[PDB]
RNA sequence: GGCGGGCCUGAGGCGGCGGGGGCGACGGGCGGAACUUAAGCAUAUCAGUACGCCCCGGAGGAGAAACCAACCGGGAUUCCCC
């Protein structure tokens, strides 16, 4: 199976060469007391958050920024964790456009892992 | 293995030593017997590796 | 219990979801209210609550809501809201 | 403008002009046969809150399902076997009537796949439910987009499978959340997943 | 039979309700499946946003 | 003469039982009002001046789809299909032109499939104070509108020649219909001895 | 009473198109055991299992919160580790 998942994985990779296979998902703090300190991967950039960088909902997915609109900002601090997340992210991104550039595109890195760990 | 067969013990005073036994009389269902399941059967759910630290 | 002890619980400011722009019935969804009862009319449960009301005062009346209703909450609205046809005749 | 208001008469099934409306209709599907075909929902309203909408393709059949306590079928009625499981003559239906009204239209008819069923009348004898059925064959169907996907033959027969909406409510799916944890996919399923016993080889 | 088949086959052409045995063979199942350009389609309000907010490649370092 | 004894397929037998259980039943006044509709007279002076408007024939739509539609790469204008004011119908347009107050005269049909759908239309009437009338079959009020059948049609704007013809036609319904003594009228049941 | 039209609920025939049955797994819905265990047995237990029944797919079922949580909180389902 892990070599199954393996090759299914590359596979992936290749049907879309450009895009890193797991998108950019927000920084959360893990809940309850124990995990407090803690922060983790995200289901999703809260609404809020996201048009604090100035992205409407749809553009950011097509950035490969997923938006949950079921996650509430709640703290501000929370606010902060994910703004700057997601400025990061658009600051080390490149959008290939007109049409399609083929050497450029050919020399791409794509980021294996989840993105911003 | 073994169990596919069909065999209800003919039981004592048939003379017939007790174990289960097929429409002619023939023996199944026992180690001792020749068809028989094996008492104890091999497995696939063994520790076939043994870890290390 | 259900809450653990910081005295100085909260190290992170806190915006209150509220409201959600709190809304209405609005004109319609009462006026609708009032074509149907007008022509339809008022159901036998309500109707034994407002005949209490003229002559018994409350309690045996909720007695009869909350059997009908199931819910002391719904009953207490409904034997509210069924007085108003009760002081007129 | 206009549904809305039949919804608020839909309210109201105890008012005088909503009794002598429902003694005609009740008296009459009472002198009639159990799966018959109507060319018009009784209730134009509560058909669009369910899915129907009137292209062809779309028939609205109506099953009436007598009303009383289960009675297991046994010998004698005897359960023979231990004192616990005897029983005959109380045990209450594990499938509500109205689910029970869906598989019972869909044996008879098997090409059409139900969608959802709305209740038109009842009496203390017999309850009569009305079930919207999608043929899938009928072309403007299969080319409408959003009823599509029923002619996926995954959804072929789904009401006797559980894929109806009192059946999902008589597998517990209608109830979300904590308090329904073991039926998450389905009961039968959940049982494997929890007693499973699984020996990690390099553990 | 060959030379039948195909005068057969002339007649009944690029016509709508062929005689079955000209009809592609298939299995059971594609007979009935639904067209791929119909199971492609969506609901023309759900179309719209795919066209307004479209697919762009992005690689981030 | 064999004729009255002859027993007639449950179909037939079903639908004339139902028209008796319904004559000698309670009848509730909300749905009596429908039972007893306008005057023949009357409906002829109403459908007579529904068929001075009405929309397009069938025939008309063929023409507009070989011509108004098809050419219109020649041409380039939408709507050159009629403007002219036109009676409309079913119950989700007329509720909100009845609601709108915009409409002048409601013709209901008297003959429902169920009856709940026109049933909550007349109080509408007498709460925004429109002018309605209950007139004979959806049927003989579909053709006003050239459909297969309408609960409801209303009279709309009206064209200013016909408004002195309009003025007299509303007159006498505002005589023959009355909302609140029909809601007074509890039906009835005439038994068999009456007959 | 007769006759002819419209609507509405039906009756036959035609044309096209579906539908039925099969597969020792997996899968979805029911109906539903007992031997056993409790050193006996009734509640328990075996077991929401055997078996019976109906239905689908190449996976199905499940699924975008009338949801967990109570925190410096998460965020559809599905699976796996704990």
């Amino acid at each position: 199976r892990k070599i199954r998942r393996r090759q299914t994985r590359l596979q992936k990779a290749k049907a879309i060469f450009p895009c890193p296979l797991q998108k950019l998902r927000p920084s959360v703090t893990r809940c309850s007391q124990k995990f407090n300190l803690t922060q983790r991967i995200g289901r999703g950039f809260t609404l809020r958050e996201l048009q604090g960088v100035g992205l409407s909902a749809g553009k950011a997915r097509q950035i490969g920024i997923a938006v949950d609109p079921r996650r509430k900002n709640k703290s501000e601090e929370s606010v902060a964790r994910n703004v700057a997340r997601l400025k990061e992210y658009l600051s080390k991104v490149t959008i290939f456009s007109k049409q399609a550039k083929p050497e450029e595109i050919q020399q791409a890195i794509q980021h294996q892992g989840v993105v911003m760990p | 293995a073994g169990v596919q067969c069909t065999a209800h013990s003919w039981g004592p005073g048939r003379a017939v030593a007790r174990l289960p036994r097929k429409h002619g009389g023939i023996g199944a269902y026992a180690n001792f017997a020749r068809g028989g399941h094996m008492a104890h059967p091999t497995t696939v759910i063994r520790r076939w590796c043994r870890k290390v630290n | 219990p259900g809450k653990v002890f910081n005295l100085k619980k909260g190290g992170a400011v806190v915006r209150i979801v509220r409201k959600k722009e709190e809304r209405k019935t609005k004109p319609h969804q009462e006026f609708v209210k009032s074509i149907i009862q007008e022509c339809t009319g008022m159901a036998p449960y309500e109707m034994h609550i407002i005949e209490l009301l003229r002559m018994n005062k409350d309690r045996h009346a909720l007695r009869y809501a909350k059997k009908r209703l199931g819910n002391i909450k719904r009953a207490k609205a409904k034997r509210d809201q069924l007085s108003v046809y009760a002081r007129n005749i | 403008g206009a549904y809305k208001y039949v919804q608020e008469l839909w309210r109201k099934k105890q008012s005088e002009a909503l009794h002598y409306l429902f003694r005609l209709r009740t008296w009459e599907y009472r002198q009639l046969n159990a799966i018959k075909r109507c060319s018009h929902p009784t209730r134009p309203e509560k058909a669009r809150r369910l899915g129907y909408k009137a292209k062809r393709g779309y028939v609205v059949y109506r099953v009436r399902v007598r009303r009383g306590g289960r009675k297991r079928q046994c010998v004698h009625g005897i359960s023979y076997g231990k004192p616990r499981n005897i029983g005959i003559v109380g045990l209450k239906p594990s499938r509500s009537l109205r689910a029970l009204a869906e598989q019972k239209v869909g044996r008879r008819l098997p090409s059409l796949r139900v969608l959802n069923s709305y209740w038109v009348a009842q009496d203390g004898s017999y309850k009569w439910y009305e079930v919207i059925l999608i043929d899938p064959f009928h072309p403007w169907i299969r080319n409408d987009p959003k009823i599509n996907w029923i002619c996926n033959p995954v959804m072929k027969r789904r009401e006797c499978r559980g894929l109806t909406s009192a059946g999902r409510k008589a597998r517990g799916l209608h109830n979300k959340g904590i308090g329904a944890m073991k039926l998450r996919p389905s009961k039968r399923a959940a049982w494997k997943r929890n007693h499973t016993r699984s020996l990690r080889r390099y553990r | 039979n060959q030379k039948a088949r195909d005068e057969a086959r002339a007649a009944f052409e690029g016509a709508e309700h062929i005689p079955k045995t000209f009809r592609p063979r298939l299995t059971h199942a594609m007979r009935c499946q639904l067209t791929e350009k119909q199971k492609r389609l969506l609901p023309s309000k759900l179309m719209k946003r795919k066209l307004q907010f479209p697919k762009l490649k992005y690689a981030v370092k | 003469d064999l004729t009255p004894f002859v027993r007639w397929p449950r179909q037939v037998r079903i639908q004339r039982q139902k028209a008796v259980l319904q004559r000698r039943l309670k009848v509730p006044p909300t749905v009596n009002q429908f039972m007893n509709p306008i005057s023949r007279n009357l409906t002829n002076e109403i459908f007579n001046l529904a068929r001075k408007y009405s929309p397009e024939s069938k025939e008309e739509h063929k023409a507009r789809l070989l011509q108004i539609a098809d050419a219109k790469a020649n041409g380039k204008p939408l709507p050159e299909k009629s403007d002219k004011l036109v009676i409309a119908s079913g119950i989700r347009r007329i509720t909100s032109l009845v609601e709108s107050k915009r409409a002048k005269l409601v013709l209901i049909a008297n003959d429902v499939d169920p009856l709940e759908l026109v049933l909550w239309l007349p109080t509408l009437c007498h709460k925004m104070g429109v002018p309605y009338a209950i007139v004979r079959t959806k049927g003989d009020l579909g053709k006003l509108v050239h459909l297969k059948k309408t609960t409801s049609v209303c009279f709309t704007d009206v064209n200013p020649e016909d408004k002195p013809t309009f003025d007299k036609i509303l007159a006498a319904v505002a005589h023959e219909v009355d909302y609140a003594k029909a809601m007074k009228t509890y039906g009835g049941g005439v038994r068999r001895e009456d007959e």
